[PDB]
């Protein structure tokens, strides 16, 4: 059958490691998944920072 | 020169022709860089050799 799963998400490191700091944004994923899932994991991160910086240009949390 | 990328080719193609994508992907590149997008209704296929010559490639007909 069908289900429903709540994907949650968590900042696992301090945001402000350096304030100058430009090491990008890491990820880490759990879910024991496939690599064909790893690799659309990654997409979604790089198309959510790009919109996050096409719409809030100042934010650069991710 | 200086912008961190990441570029998306499906999969599917096998594992012989694959090099074919080497125009597409320097054109994808090179629309991404001047933001101009490539002619509507247009394909492209062939292999790229590090200097801008073109090599042959396999399964014309499909």
């Amino acid at each position: 059958g069908g289900s429903t799963l709540f994907v949650e998400t968590s900042l696992r490191r301090p945001q402000d490691k350096d304030a100058k700091g430009d090491k990008d944004g890491s990820l880490e994923v759990t879910g024991q998944l496939g690599e064909v899932m790893k690799e659309s994991a990654r997409i979604a991160y790089t198309f959510a920072r790009a919109f996050l910086m096409q719409h809030a240009p100042a934010n650069d949390y991710l | 020169v200086t912008s961190h990328i990441h570029l998306h080719v499906p999969e599917g193609a096998t594992p012989k022709d694959g090099p074919s994508a080497g125009c597409t992907i320097v054109t994808a590149l090179l629309s991404l860089a001047m933001g101009r997008p490539v002619r509507q209704n247009l394909a492209m296929t062939g292999e790229v050799s590090l200097t801008g010559k073109i090599l042959p490639v396999g399964g014309i007909k499909e």
